[PDB]
């Protein structure tokens, strides 16, 4: 109790950030990965913000 | 979002799954007949050797403490664990043969 | 009949008064040891004193370790005894010196009483939560009882109609198999059906069983009797010996003493034996000074037939007995004599009345003879091959001639020796 | 409590000392040592005070001098809520652990910490326990009447209180303690109120006790910890479990880092106080120049309690190294260190001494018996004394006389050997034992 | 307000232009070295250039722990300062090369700065039916409330979220804090507004949150590379069978591969080159490194020229020594010549009568105590005669002899009794040499 | 581009300066001097990327400070990508949880790459709409859409199936497996992106694809043997290239994994590529690792190996003879040796300015004749340490050049290693001896 009181402010999410990647390995492939990382970073998105 | 999880980890670097499936691949399609009795698993051997452990298994603890053999794997009515994870180790568990 | 080396040493044969005759309790001479010996016996009947040291030391074929027997026998089966070797103490699971400690902790006995509580009786419904129903040869009782060994019974394929034997403070589930009242059920039916029981569903025994603190300790750290799932499947993950913590001892120290204050238990003090000390390294010895001195240690017993040599682990201190002086200070000494030829002979024919086995009295003295010249050992060892070989010869006794054939056949220390001194190729 | 039969120290109990810290010649079972009791009690006001840490302390002299019995001593005046952590040198070299962890766990044990948790518990008597079911018209249904000495009052339940009540099968008519901030029943015994329906209870609850009258209390909980509790909690998912078998395994040293600033942010904050426990090891010159090297560095920290060592041999070769240094200690560690030294005992102090051990020991002697131990004691050592008087009690009702006399004091002194007289006969007896290089002479004859 | 031969080094006490005075920071004499490990926090707090080495020559007694403990002060509690000593290298559990690379990571840290979006009683909650499918049942939408304080708000989403709310077991009324990045929600207790709903009752009071129904708060976070390898190579998870074998595993550290650090490497280069997060080096001090070995040093050398190493300190008293592990080679400081040709060498010299003194004065001001001046400048006699530390260490019982007799002050004969009473390590040997009784 | 350092103890090093007949260069990419031995580790290199011949032992020799890992850095800069350059230490070898000899192997198998070639087809973010029906075995066939291309697709009781687990409203895109494998979901829609009050983390609004869907992509897939070993090693062991934890495999995936990349090579969908395994500080090892080095030379599939040292005629480890250049005559028999003199007046020069410049150092004139003074004095390395303090000195100094003083000034705070050594000698009784003798009694 005495300890862990303060994860209601200091917390900080290392998976938020993608920083437990080891863990997500078995799910996923590159064809879909550049694409949108591309496509969603420009075109998908210059006519929403 | 977009600039943190979009795609992030789908660029390989370590590894894929694809991969994976594709190194471990199997180019075998039936061998070893005989796992009958040239391998004999070990789940066959412990049966097949029923009548020795009943006339030989005899010793027995001189002490024992209760509700230790509960919380060795850390689940108790006052435990760190969660509510429906407990109960769901042994019905993953239980089913076991 | 089984006889190897030992059980024809029946005690020390001391008197009430405390002074051994020549020949008795299969002992003969070391008068003064087997005096000491005797007071030792006292002393830890005394029940008293603790983290006391004695040492006896002398040459082979002295008997230390037969007198070592002699003490423990004497003491009889109530007091705890473990004998020890000193290169057991070396692990590779374990530091040595909590092996030691783990050693000390078997050495004191604890007489404890407890009420065993059990149900036992025909198996009538099962009703789920779970609830059990129980009839008896008169009785009949309902249990409710937790689902752990609920499951238990499902997993011991438990039928309708069965019998089966619960122990209420363990938990423990042992089904003894099925009624009789509906036994010929089928024609070849592999299941043993077996009578009711008599009498209540409830029963109450006493037990007055005995354990040491060594294990309590590990009944505490490690659980080893589960019966449903997660208890054998935790206890599967660490089969490796590990170390005890010294909170865990202080614990365990606190339990008992309450349970003895209370008034249910009583403390049975002990003796640990480590036979061929002189080999111990120097780190266990010097901690041998600290677990001495303690309040709970058991008294202890060394052997070592050793004289101005340097223990193992230093290069530098030479100190009688391999022992540094250190430990020295806080330890009492028993010196053993050397025999002499008639006490050979009585030996040696104890031994062969021991044996069964019928000797002539030249033979005797051939064997008396024969050992003062290499050693008692040598003939105890070769007196069976005697009988044997007489025994070819389809006769009971022993004859001369047969003993110098059999000394003929089997060599000595000395004679091997001799034979590779001068040896074509160190044979 | 402390279940003991009979230690080699059961007669040192706390020192002897006066407020002038003036050693008294016979005070509290031991004599002698002046110059040194006085040195010891200017440490235990040190530790008292609590504002010094990272001082080291080094009791030298000859081997059976009051040393082992100096470090009883202070560690029993320390009394409790002062962590005293005794170690020898031999308990570190463990296989699971590395030396300096050994030693890091060991200098975390010797820190106290105490802390005060405020609950608010309410007791009493109960009479019954009302557990309903769920219904139309709201969750449950409960009143809780509970009584005591002075007063009785009523209570209805909290939804979850149903189910703490029904994890166990409560009896009505107990006295039952809650704290609403944690909800915890302590079925400490059964409703004293009348007896005359409860005197046969069978032993159980304990004489089970009076109530106290009024129920709404808040008393502070004072628990002492030390630092190696909190870290190997914080290790592990369980690490009490760990802390009673010992299977930590390294603790990680962020942890200890984060440990360290959590703690002074209570300490600043007032919710915990620092206890400066006490570390002492024995026969040091068993350790190794990396422990050496370790605890160079480790006593400086300012969570680093008192440490005292104690050996027994001078100018020997430290284990690690070929050289024979001085005190068998390495030379820096002999100059941030503090050395005592302890004196050679006087016939008087060690008569008065068996004595002791005479009187503690049940044993009932006399004075020519007293003269003629004190004499063997002068002569080998204390200790061959010190075991001869305890062995001559057997000897003295194996003839039926409760009390010893010289004629059982010279029969076990011709019973048991002296190191002196043992060693005069192995040299006398070379050929009889085993020889260094294996040169045994087993034949008698020839 | 306890003190352990240190704690009254604030700083290096160096002034602007690199100049440093007599009495300052609670430190005296030896100013070369102070400018000179001053020169050295300067190139630290470049952040620049990385992956040098130090080593400070002395005998005993000299002030290298205080050094660099005043170095540490210098540069400051954000950038991460590791010490150590040559013996906790050795472990039973992996590698000496692989722990010193775990503390080489660790020597360095990272400071990371992100941004949160969270919304804060709980009004109301109602799933929205048919799944036009296989599927058993579900339901289309859920729409929830929360009151909070700033005014309340209605809340739409999904019943992934009150699948989740609904494993937390928290009350229609009750409060609840719900995380927009994933959609972690934990009971945050029993408001303040149901108070009193029974008579007894046990859940946390748990004030109501004053703030607006989505509050967005900054959060910036210092971390280290060495724990960002171990929290990606350890696992985590509930239930999953992995997650039960880890939490029963007991996880000894074994063996980090290179791979971890190239991803890690790779990773945070592209965050800094975005520009959220900002590394800042850090100094790994070794104290005693006389006791390390032929393969430390040796790998050492390896790490000294590797990417990221930061900027390590080091220490040592030994002469013309030889090296752990070998015999042939004799070299001064007991450091192989490769490894001193890899770095510099800072000396640091005696103190004399009157710095010993000094420091003496200093010392007992700290641990606030009255010395009377003759007894004073005795301590510094027997100070420079045995040693500093021995009259360093002599202070506190002289203390407690005058709490004995009921006077603050520290007199003559006191000290001298005190003197009596301990011995020094010269007085200790000389009567060790004297007697012949194992002593 | 991603270039996370600060600076490098020689980062000025990015490739080796030669032509096209392999000329070496006076001055080029941070490498000045030891020109024979830049044409040994050109011709070393071309070998390399020859990619022919194999098991082929190379020593690098020299003096402490000589450059000879320089070349080695030169030449993994030169290699580049697509080649794996195991650099290693002769340190890490002793391993308490691995034998030696396996660390050995593994490091074997590390520094040789293999790459496959593989192609799957799949139609991406087409699932729109889906029509449930009679009753049972229902949305039997749906269409599909991307931005630019439609078509109608029948389903069947398999697919439907596997359209059951995890269901989705199908007005989002969603990529599934034509190869006969899965379903993976991609996100939602634009339709439904302002629908919801709080986000989660497990779907994310995803754009419609651009052209048709369906769509057989070949993949090319690049790894070395060591983690090829390392996952069929155990039933998953991906952890192992991270936690660490090999566990000895045992010598039945090695020579089954060498069939089987050699029926890939036969098939011609696998392609070898031979790296570079260098190890420096070799003088420290055990014969047993050397014993097993000869023997590893012989494989078929063994990367160029290079070795790097500096001591002369010493002792080795493992034995009591004092065998020339620290290694045994059997391996100095079966290895080729590149040695190199030392550095030179002008090579000096050209190296300080070299790496005064890399640090972005202003430097007159005068303090770098004194500096190539002092680096002819002692080692090179002492003033390519002190440049540094000599620009933060300067700085302190307010002025923006290194001036003369400034670098005397650094030069007498630091003490040189024989000045230090001759310092030492002077004051003896001051330190403690490697008797344990010391003095701190001034008196
Ligand atoms: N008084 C005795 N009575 C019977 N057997 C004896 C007697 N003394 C010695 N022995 C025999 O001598 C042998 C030597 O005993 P033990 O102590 O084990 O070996 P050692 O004396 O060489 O240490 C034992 O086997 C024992 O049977
Ligand atoms: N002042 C004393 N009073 C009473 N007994 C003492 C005293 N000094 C020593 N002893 C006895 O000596 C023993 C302790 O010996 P010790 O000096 O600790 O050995 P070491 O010098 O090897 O540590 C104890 O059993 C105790 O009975
Ligand atoms: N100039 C100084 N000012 C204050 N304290 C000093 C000074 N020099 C040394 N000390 C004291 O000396 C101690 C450090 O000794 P140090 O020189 O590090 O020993 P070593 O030479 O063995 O490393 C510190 O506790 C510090 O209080
Ligand atoms: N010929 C060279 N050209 C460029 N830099 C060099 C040369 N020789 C040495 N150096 C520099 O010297 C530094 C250390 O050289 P190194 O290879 O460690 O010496 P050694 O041969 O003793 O290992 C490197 O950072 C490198 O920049
Ligand atoms: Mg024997
Ligand atoms: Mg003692
Ligand atoms: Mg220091
Ligand atoms: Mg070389």
């Amino acid at each position: 109790k005495l300890f862990k009181k303060n994860n209601q402010v200091n917390r900080v999410d290392l998976d938020f950030l993608n920083l437990v990647f080891t863990l997500n390995d078995k799910d996923l492939t590159s064809y879909h990965a550049e694409e949108i990382s591309k496509l969603t970073c420009v075109k998908n998105f210059v006519e929403e913000v | 979002v977009n600039k943190l999880r979009c795609d992030r980890r789908p660029i390989f670097g370590k590894n894929l799954i694809d991969l994976l499936t594709k190194d471990r691949r199997v180019k075998y399609d039936k061998s070893s007949i005989i796992d009958n009795e040239l391998i004999k698993p070990l789940q066959t051997r412990v049966l097949d050797n029923r009548k020795i452990i009943d006339t030989f298994a005899v010793l027995t603890p001189s002490a024992v403490s209760l509700d230790m053999r509960k919380l060795a794997l850390g689940l108790n009515d006052d435990s760190s664990v969660g509510e429906n994870t407990r109960l769901k180790v042994m019905q993953n568990c239980f089913e076991v043969s | 009949t089984r006889t190897a080396a030992h059980t024809h040493i029946k005690g020390l044969g001391l008197d009430e008064s405390g002074v051994a005759k020549r020949v008795e309790g299969g002992f003969v001479g070391q008068i003064e040891a087997r005096e000491a010996c005797g007071v030792i016996v006292d002393l830890i009947k005394a029940k008293k004193m603790s983290g006391r040291a004695i040492l006896l030391a002398g040459g082979p074929s002295t008997g230390k370790t037969a007198l070592a027997l002699a003490i423990s026998q004497e003491l009889g089966p109530k007091v705890p005894f473990c004998p020890l070797v000193g290169s057991e103490l070396y692990s590779v699971e374990v530091k040595k010196t909590e092996t030691l400690m783990e050693n000390f902790r078997r050495a004191i006995g604890l007489r404890i009483k407890e009420t065993k509580e059990v149900y036992e009786g025909e198996v009538t419904e099962l009703t789920p939560e779970v609830i059990v129903g129980l009839k008896s040869a008169k009785g009949t009782k309902t249990l409710r009882l937790d689902p752990t060994i609920y499951e238990s019974i499902q997993r011991e394929k438990v039928s309708i109609g069965d019998v089966i034997y619960i122990e209420a403070n363990t938990g423990a589930v042992k089904r003894v198999g099925r009624s009789d009242a509906y036994a010929t059920e089928f024609d070849l039916e592999t299941e043993e059906y077996v009578p009711l029981p008599k009498g209540e569903v409830h029963k109450k025994k006493e037990i007055v069983q005995d354990v040491t603190l060594h294990d309590l300790d590990v009944a505490n750290a490690r659980p080893q009797g589960g019966q449903d799932v997660i208890s054998m499947m935790g206890q599967l993950l660490k089969p490796k010996k590990t170390e005890i913590t010294e909170k865990l001892r202080q614990e365990v120290n606190k339990v008992v003493a309450k349970y003895i204050d209370q008034g249910v238990a009583e403390l049975i003090p002990g003796v640990l034996f480590i036979d061929e000390v002189n080999m111990l390294d120097i780190e266990i010895f010097t901690y041998l000074n600290k677990a001495l001195e303690s309040n709970i240690a058991p008294v202890v017993v060394l052997a070592s037939n050793r004289g101005m040599t340097t223990v193992r682990g230093t290069e530098d201190v030479i100190s009688p007995h391999g022992v540094p002086p250190d430990l020295i200070d806080r330890l009492l000494i028993v010196r053993t004599l050397p025999y002499d030829k008639d006490e050979i002979r009585t030996i040696i024919e104890r031994r062969a009345t021991v044996e069964r086995l019928q000797v002539e009295s030249s033979a005797l003295d051939l064997l008396a003879t024969m050992g003062t010249e290499t050693s008692l050992r040598y003939a105890l060892q070769l007196l069976a091959p005697c009988g044997i070989l007489a025994q070819t010869s389809n006769r009971k006794e022993i004859v001369v001639n047969d003993v110098n054939e059999a000394k003929l056949l089997f060599l000595d220390a000395k004679r091997s020796t001799k034979i590779l001194e001068t040896s074509a190729n160190y044979l | 409590k402390s279940l003991s039969l009979i230690a080699a120290h059961s007669h040192i109990t706390g020192l002897g000392l006066d407020e002038n810290l003036q050693p008294r010649p016979t005070s509290e079972g031991m004599v002698g040592q002046l110059q040194a009791r006085r040195a010891a009690g200017v440490i235990l006001k040190m530790v008292q005070n609590g504002t010094i840490a990272g001082r080291a302390v080094l009791v030298a002299g000859p081997p059976s001098t009051g040393k082992t019995a100096l470090a009883m001593g202070v560690s029993q005046s320390l009394g409790k809520d002062v962590p005293f952590t005794a170690i020898a040198g031999s308990e570190i070299f463990s296989l699971e652990l590395s030396k300096t962890e050994a030693l890091t766990q060991a200098f975390r044990k010797s820190i106290g910490i105490k802390i005060k948790e405020e609950t608010e518990l309410i007791e009493g008597e109960v009479v019954e326990i009302q557990i309903d079911r769920s219904i139309t018209g709201g969750h449950k249904q409960g009143k809780l009447t509970i009584k005591t000495t002075d007063m009785e009052t009523i209570y209805e339940l909290g939804n979850k209180m149903i189910d703490g009540l029904t994890k166990e099968k409560v009896l009505a008519g107990d006295v039952i303690s809650i704290d609403k901030a944690s909800g915890k029943i302590t079925k400490l015994g059964r409703s004293f109120a009348r007896s005359r329906d409860y005197d046969a209870m069978g032993a159980d609850t304990r004489f089970v006790q009076c109530p106290e009258g009024e129920l709404q209390k808040r008393k502070t909980v004072v628990h002492t910890v030390s630092l190696h509790e909190i870290d190997v909690i914080n290790s592990r998912t369980q690490g009490f479990l760990a802390l009673f078998t010992g299977d930590t395994g390294e603790i990680r040293s962020e942890v200890r880092d984060q440990i360290n600033t959590k703690v002074a942010e209570w300490k600043e904050e007032g919710k915990a106080e620092i206890v400066p426990g006490v570390l002492f090891i024995d026969e040091v010159h068993m350790l190794d120049i990396e422990c050496f090297s370790f605890i160079n560095r480790a006593l400086e920290d300012e969570f680093a309690p008192i440490v005292m060592m104690a050996t027994n041999r001078g100018v020997s070769k430290t284990r690690g190294t070929n050289y024979k240094s001085p005190h068998g200690l390495p030379l820096d560690l002999l100059d941030r260190s503090i050395i005592i030294t302890t004196k050679s005992y006087n016939e008087q102090e060690i008569k008065t001494i068996l004595s002791i051990r005479a009187q503690e020991e049940e044993v009932e002697l006399s004075s020519d018996a007293l003269d003629l131990l004190t004499k063997t004691g002068v002569e080998t050592s204390l200790r061959y004394s010190s075991n001869l008087i305890s062995v001559a009690q057997q000897i003295a009702m194996k003839r039926k006389n409760n009390t010893v006399e010289v004629e059982d004091v010279k029969r076990a002194y011709l019973l048991f050997l002296d190191s002196a007289r043992s060693v005069k006969y192995v040299q006398e007896n070379e050929s009889q034992y085993i020889d260094d290089q294996g040169n045994v002479q087993i034949s008698i004859a020839k």
